[PDB]
């Protein structure tokens, strides 16, 4: 927890005030903050190059085993780590005898340059790497023996004991094996040194989640290519219905919010005798008295010289032309007043806001009364007198002046009543002993 | 041999009706060539409130060019027009960029569905190196452990740009089947050119939907294709509740003047790192900062702006669809029922309801701009009851 | 009738196939693509045959070559047993009789889990049939085999067992009903109305396994991939010798001689009341279990063994005969062993003058080796089986050998030395091993989907009614991408002219045109390689030179092993490495027994690569008889059959990898030798659409992009693949 709040300034900066003004404990600290990013922060240092490795560094682990004689030692993993993150037994001696048997400096070639190459027997560590290895191997066969199906050593074995043959089938290799014995020797070792390349994805799928089914064959493998399985069924009336009753909700009531209903439905009844239609009537002439009106335009060609009606059209342009008497500057003391609240104020507030979410949140369940937890119900308590307390020097502090603070305080006591509003609605439901 | 049969290739090609018009029907199967895959929609059920993830395969197959000088090129352009038009049509959402690269996973940018700080994000993903493979495991864990303190009334859709390689990760994401089956979160990949089969499998264990990326325009297509909030699988949710509405605040109100600036380090609200001068209010905190018509920090609730977002999708679901016809009716005096011209492409576009003709500009500006045809207002709100 | 959906329209072009090879009695071949059920396609019409007593009679035997296979076979059989079931009606009797009796066998946990099966087997008849045949009553010495007991009791009682088992079916009912896989199927034999085992196990004419009742009234048997059939029966008739064998037989012919030394009358007055029964009534004395231990039939095709008692009438007198024999055996062994000589009937000829009585007693051996064995009753099997061998060969000498051929083959096969030399018998005519199948049969059809020259059943030397090429079309999209490579810039030498190892200039870009191939397709690939030590040979270059540097990091590797242990290990990964985030590419031998068995899936394995022309190369002087005789039969087919014998192995290899019909399959052909014989092996269905189009001269950095094109396009908008209904014509 310590490392956290010194690698990182800022949270510490945020750390130094809880301390510094006396907020709240560092046992409160890591009580309501964290809580989350235990898994998601903390989600860093233990990937890390994926771990549990199995498949992602085994393509690389080859190609990337040697630059020089010491090109090593890069960051955490560089280049030799995941090498022991894989075998188990051979990172055991590893501690065991590093630097305990020889220099350590002097195990990361010798260990590895006879290994490499073909064959290492010119000391007990990298033999006993050779030896076992085998014994892997042989470890390895036991449990393929126990999955045994959809393997044809099964199937092959089958019908060569039956004429006692296939031993000539083995035997009747061509082309010059008579005077080599080299590569004879060495890529069976090459071809088992792969192998071992290989489970070592089976040496590093145990360290998956330990994967175990091992396959009793499952007697059905249904070839469906056909079928039309078609995973996914949706439409079985789910959005149709919404439709047909909201809208029906959007058809009765029709936009009955603030000026979309009350101004609707009163002009509405303004217009009166329309189903009377008296008024429709006169609409009605009105429709076929203007009806000629318009398109004769001799009277629509003096509906313009009314200068009359300009002075007003152009006063209350010249009235909203300049509007006056509103405190023009009205910050430059905001500079001072924005140092001093963002020194400390800034990140203090956000003491409360990390914490008062929450104190939001058990309140936001708490008549309900299944999330009450004796963690929670004085965490009501706890942090109530840490904050309340704490705020009270940095008014005090302000109210230094008496114009200069009390703009300020004007937005400040929601701090004081979100609190006080948490607290005074607390025992609006009376909780029992 | 093969000189002339490089050349058997291009010689009949070149080749057309001779005589009179040549290069003429070589045009005309081009025109031909076009009219790809139009809507195929006409869905309900789900889709809401999506909580995005974007998870991008950061690894080798980037250097091969395939489409652009890189294939972040192809990917990362054409986001932030993912990214805009997706706050275009859903801004009740927000996208969680997580990055992969060299075997692990970086959320970049979190959860969230402020744009500016999506795109410059991507901006600054222009010069990654994209060094080391995929590993999905890794951004899973992210993926869990961020979505699993999320509500359950919440849209879990995962989107992963993948570069279609080897899906180099242990610990038995196979098994993250039945641990994301439960969790409700919904993962969605196209492969990059090429296909994996895990992954397809993961997908259709999943009820994501995947596919392979053909070309660029077809890129857009399935980018466009998940535009949508989609159908998912039932038994989410129904509600979301305490959705805040504000205030816009315009502090000249009572008090002329008497704040020099609505953000001092004790004024609820405030939050973010910068001046303000007072232009929103939340109800809970009372929460006085930047406007934004998302969500806070204190109050923790919604910051619905409905006007925006609540009428989004609020018309984005209830649409029907058109016919096209060859014939003359001749409507109108040869005319639109909307943009009043003729050119008669023989796709004479009539409503199902109110019967109305239009034409490729006026069935697009409907089917991408307007949404709903327009012949149907006149002809429902007359009779509507 | 099973059409139960879209059939990818085969099911009619293959039901006049049926109801022409069969209604009227045709022997029949057919062509099948490689990604059509294969049982699916033919069960379905043969359980409809099943039903139709078109006269009376519908036998059933089928076969294939290997027993995962075999019960794949009858795994969605049961389905197809239940699916008319419900829509006939009620349920009729049925039974498909999976007859194992190598590996599955015992239920006894002393006997069961010891590695092999025919020692094994022979423990458990010497305890059975020897043991407890000879010391008949007893307590302990007499062990617990009590289900043959059981056998006993519902043998003389009349069950009916269900539907069709399998081998671990009845180990359950081994603890608690079914009782043996062999006496509960000998049982099961005598009511069997389909039955389904090894291609190997009816063809053994060494121990000759006859499976029914001779009964050629209308005998009805079913071939899948009935491809490398000399490779079966000559292989099937071929006797292996070995120097160590010889000097372990003649270390028990002294020991079997001490056995008869100790018995004075005890066992030998119990040869003598039925040896005088051998010379006035002859009658086999067993007819349970221990003909299993017994050379059933070695040649076959013969009338009767008449004369018996040859020239040989008592025991050490008919062991005199092997000391006759092998003695002489090893002096027409340890001399011949500078020159190899291919005479086979003037092999016996020369003997006459060494053996003193020849020709019966070269006949009458191998009974008068088990029977005065039978007195005894004595000797464990695994000893005495070098010895079965023995008496089986001059038999096998004894009559068919002026068709048939041997050879000796002392020199260098795996020893650098002279240090096991060896001899062969081989046979020469699959069709005199296949001619008795016939004649025993009524007209029996083969279906290959590998066979494309149909004039290599005139390689059976044999008669054919129904011969044609089955031609399936495509909606959907595009079967596969076959893609013959012949690369202009690395310049293509894919066949061994410059051999495997002659050059590595060749082998400088096998690595590019994989690596390439492994960069771009997915999912897992099963390559073929020729052999062992030529896969030992392909690695080679590949660790100290520079290769593998990307090819662990893009996918990863499954060396199979010479040994079947370790070969069988990868595999156990390669179904897992490729179903996790891996694509984990293997890499095999098409020659070798890794190619049989699998029917990769869309799942796990959809590519193949080509590496080489996929011939023999091997084994000296097995060709020039068989060559000769077959020029002897068609005379100029040296140029003939040594392509075909490459192709019926290629896409037996090669076209696997598909299973329905959208399973997708890069079978791409790195070779050198395409002109005529990759197209005259492929399928008439395959050359047509797919094969070269117009893409010969393939360079792989320009069929990059080809497989690119092909699987971009092909993964996605499956919906609608050549979809049937309802019957519209179309005639094909
Ligand atoms: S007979 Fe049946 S039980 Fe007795 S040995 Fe053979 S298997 Fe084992
Ligand atoms: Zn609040
Ligand atoms: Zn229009
Ligand atoms: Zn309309």
């Amino acid at each position: 927890k310590n490392r956290m709040l010194q690698e990182d300034p800022v949270l510490f900066q945020l750390y130094k005030d809880l301390v510094v003004s006396q907020v709240i404990s560092a046992e409160e600290f890591w009580a309501n903050r964290l809580n989350v990013n235990a898994t998601d922060s903390s989600s860093t240092s233990n990937h890390k190059q994926d771990v549990g490795i199995s498949a992602a560094f085994l393509a690389d682990v080859r190609p990337q085993t040697d630059g020089c004689n010491g090109l090593r030692y890069n960051l955490t993993s560089d280049i030799i780590e995941s090498i022991f993150r894989t075998y188990p037994a051979v990172k055991m001696k590893y501690a065991e005898n590093v630097p305990h048997n020889m220099t350590e400096k002097e195990f990361w070639t010798r260990f590895f340059q006879s290994h490499y190459f073909h064959r290492d027997r010119l000391n007990t560590g990298s033999k006993d790497l050779f030896a076992e290895c085998a014994k892997i191997d042989e470890k390895g066969l036991k449990t393929m023996v126990s999955l045994g199906v959809k393997n044809p050593l099964l199937d092959l074995t089958a019908l060569e004991d039956k004429p006692l043959d296939e031993g000539y089938g083995i035997s009747s290799v061509p082309s010059a094996s008579n005077s080599k014995s080299i590569k004879e020797n060495s890529n069976a070792a090459i071809i088992k040194r792969f192998n071992h390349h290989s489970a070592m994805v089976l040496a590093a799928g145990l360290r998956k989640q330990e994967a175990q089914n091992e396959q009793t064959s499952e007697p059905s493998n249904m070839d469906g290519n056909s079928g039309d399985a078609d995973c996914f069924q949706p439409a079985v009336k789910r959005a149709k219905l919404q439709e047909s009753i909201e809208y029906e909700d959007l058809g009765k009531n029709n936009s009955v919010k603030t000026i979309a209903l009350n101004l609707k439905k009163s002009d509405r009844y303004y217009h009166g005798p329309t189903p009377i239609q008296s008024l429709q009537y006169a609409t009605s002439q009105d429709i076929i008295n203007s009806f000629q009106s318009i398109r004769q335009e001799m009277e629509a060609y003096t509906p313009k010289l009314t200068q009359v009606l300009s002075s007003s059209a152009a006063s209350s342009t010249i009235t909203a032309l300049s509007p006056g008497g509103a405190l023009m500057q009205g910050g430059t003391q905001q500079a001072i007043n924005q140092m001093v609240p963002n020194d400390i104020q800034s990140e203090l507030k956000h003491l409360y806001v990390a914490v008062g979410e929450l104190l939001r949140h058990f309140w936001s369940c708490f008549p309900v009364n299944t999330p009450f937890l004796e963690e929670k119900v004085v965490k009501m308590k706890s942090n109530l007198e840490r904050f309340q307390v704490t705020k009270l020097c940095p008014f005090q502090e302000k109210i230094r002046r008496q114009y200069l603070s009390t703009n300020l305080v004007s937005h400040i006591e929601e701090m004081l009543q979100t609190a006080y509003n948490k607290l005074h609605t607390w025992q609006s439901r009376r909780l029992m002993k | 041999r093969w000189e002339g049969g490089y050349e058997r290739t291009w010689e009949i090609l070149k080749e057309d009706e001779s005589g009179s018009l040549k290069a003429t029907i070589e045009d005309i199967l081009f025109k031909a060539k076009r009219k790809r895959v139009f809507e195929h929609h006409g869905q309900v059920r789900l889709g809401m409130m999506r909580h995005l993830y974007v998870v991008v395969d950061g690894s080798r197959t980037m250097e091969d060019q395939d489409l652009k000088p890189n294939r972040l090129t192809c990917t990362l352009k054409l986001l932030e027009y993912f990214v805009e038009e997706y706050f275009d049509q859903n801004p009740i959402s927000q996208i969680g960029i997580i990055v992969t690269k060299s075997k692990r996973a970086e959320k970049l940018t979190e959860l969230s569905g402020n744009p500016r700080k999506h795109i410059t994000s991507l901006k600054k993903a222009v010069d990654m190196t994209c060094h080391g493979e995929p590993s999905l495991y890794n951004s899973l864990s992210i993926a869990m452990q961020t979505l699993k303190h999320m509500p359950g009334h919440t849209s879990r859709e995962v989107l992963i740009i993948f570069s279609s390689l080897t899906t180099c990760d242990p610990s038995n994401i196979y098994d993250l089947i039945k641990t994301l089956k439960a969790a409700k979160i919904r993962v969605s990949v196209i492969g990059l050119s090429a296909e994996v089969r895990v992954c397809t499998v993961l997908a259709r264990e999943t009820g994501g939907t995947y596919h392979v990326i053909l070309d660029e325009s077809h890129y857009k297509e399935l980018l466009t294709h998940h535009v949508s909030p989609p159908p998912a699988s039932s038994s989410s949710e129904c509600s979301l509740i305490r959705m805040g509405f504000p205030q816009h605040t315009i502090a000249s109100l009572s008090d002329q003047d008497a704040k020099p600036s609505f953000s001092m380090a004790h004024l609820d609200g405030n939050t973010e790192p910068g001046l303000t001068l007072g232009g929103y209010f939340c109800p809970q905190c009372r929460a006085k900062y930047c406007e934004l018509p998302v969500e806070c920090k204190i109050c923790g609730l919604t910051l619905v702006s409905a006007p925006h977002l609540a009428r989004s999708y609020h018309h984005l679901f209830p649409l029907d669809a058109f016919q096209e016809i060859p014939l003359e009716e001749y409507n109108g005096e040869r005319f639109c029922y909307g943009c009043q011209g003729e050119l008669k492409d023989q796709h004479v576009y009539v409503c199902a309801v109110c019967q109305n003709v239009f034409c490729v500009d006026c069935d697009v500006f409907v089917h991408d701009s307007l949404h709903c045809c327009p012949g149907c207002i006149h002809k429902i709100p007359a009779p509507s009851g | 009738y099973f059409p139960y959906d879209y059939i990818y329209p085969e099911q009619f072009s293959y039901m006049r196939e049926l109801k022409r090879t069969l209604d009227a009695k045709g022997h029949g071949v057919l062509e099948m693509p490689s990604g059509t059920g294969k049982t699916v396609s033919l069960l379905a019409l043969i359980m409809a045959y099943q039903r139709a007593y078109p006269l009376e009679v519908t036998k059933l035997i089928y076969c294939s070559r290997t027993v995962p296979e075999i019960e794949k076979v009858i795994e969605e059989l049961r389905k197809l047993l239940n699916f008319y079931e419900k829509q006939e009606g009620e349920k009729l009797p049925f039974l498909g009789l999976a007859l194992s009796s190598r590996k599955n066998l015992c239920i006894h946990p002393e006997v069961t889990p010891l590695r092999f099966g025919k020692d094994v087997d022979g423990k458990c008849h010497s305890l059975t049939a020897s043991y407890v045949r000879a010391q008949y009553q007893h307590d302990t010495s007499l062990p617990h085999c009590r289900f043959y007991e059981e056998f006993d009791a519902h043998g003389r009682e009349v069950p009916l067992p269900a539907g069709i088992y399998n081998l671990d079916d009845l180990k359950a009912l081994g603890r608690r009903q079914g009782w043996c896989p062999y006496f509960l199927a000998r049982y099961s034999i005598l009511h069997a109305n389909v039955v389904v085992y090894s291609y190997h196990y009816l063809l053994d004419p060494k121990i000759a396994d006859l499976v029914s009742k001779e009964l050629a009234r209308k005998a009805v048997v079913v071939f899948d991939e009935a491809h490398n059939i000399d490779n079966v029966c000559i292989d099937s008739m071929s006797v292996n010798l070995t120097r160590r064998t010889l000097d372990r037989c003649q270390g028990n012919l002294e020991t079997l001689q001490k056995t008869v030394l100790r018995i004075k009358e005890t066992d030998e007055q119990r040869l003598r009341d039925e040896y005088r029964r051998l010379v006035e009534g002859l009658r086999e004395a067993s007819a349970a279990r221990e003909t299993d231990a017994h050379l059933a039939n070695p040649v076959l095709p013969d009338e009767v063994l008449q004369e018996a008692v040859p020239g040989s009438i008592r025991t050490a007198e008919h062991f005199l005969g092997f000391l006759r024999r092998l003695l002489e055996y090893v002096k027409w062994r340890l001399r011949v062993q500078h020159v190899v000589q291919e005479s086979p009937p003037a092999f016996l000829s020369g003997l006459a003058q060494r053996v003193c009585i020849q020709r019966k007693p070269l006949r009458f051996c191998a009974e008068r080796l088990r029977s005065l064995l039978h007195t005894l009753e004595i000797t464990d099997l695994a000893d005495f089986s070098p010895l079965t061998l023995l008496a089986n060969f001059a038999t096998l000498v004894s009559t068919y050998a002026k068709g048939f051929t041997i050879i000796i083959e002392p020199f260098d096969d795996r020893t650098p030395t002279i240090a096991n030399p060896i001899l062969h018998f081989s046979c020469m005519d699959a069709s005199l091993a296949i001619k008795p199948v016939f004649e025993r049969f009524q007209s029996v059809i083969i279906t290959s989907g590998t066979l494309s020259p149909l004039d290599i059943y005139p390689k059976i030397l044999d008669f054919h009614p129904v011969t044609m090429a089955t031609f399936t079309m495509t909606l959907a999209r595009v079967c596969l991408c076959p893609m013959i490579i012949g690369r202009g810039n690395d310049q293509v030498a894919i066949s061994s002219k410059f051999e495997t190892r002659e050059d590595i200039a060749v082998i400088r870009n096998y690595g590019n045109l994989l690596l390439e191939m492994s960069a771009v397709v997915p999912d897992g690939i099963v390559a073929f390689f020729t052999s062992y030590q030529y896969m030992e040979s392909t690695v080679a270059s590949w660790y100290e030179q520079g290769i593998l540097e990307n090819i662990q990091r893009n996918k990863l590797l499954f060396i199979e092993t010479q040994d079947g242990a370790e070969t069988s290990v990868a595999l156990e990964k390669y179904q897992e490495a490729c179903e996790n985030g891996r694509g984990a590419i293997l890499l095999s031998v098409a020659r070798g027994k890794v190619s049989e068995g699998i029917d990769f899936v869309h799942h796990y394995g959809r590519a193949v690569i080509m590496f080489g022309v996929p011939y023999v190369y091997t084994q000296s002087r097995i060709l020039k008889a068989r060559l000769e005789y077959l020029r002897d039969q068609f005379q100029i087919r040296e140029n003939d059959f040594l392509t075909f014998d490459a192709m019926r192995h290629a896409a037996q290899c090669v076209g696997r990898a598909i299973r329905g019909k959208t399973d997708y399959g890069l079978m791409v052909f790195a070779d050198k030798r395409f002109a005529r014989g990759d197209k005259r092996g492929k399928l008439p269905r395959w050359i047509q659409e797919h094969l070269t189009d117009a893409n010969l001269n393939l360079t792989v950095d320009e069929g990059v992009q080809v497989a690119k094109y092909f699987l971009r396009q092909m993964a996605q908008p499956f919906h609608r693949e050549d979809q049937l209904g309802l019957s519209l014509l179309s005639l094909e």
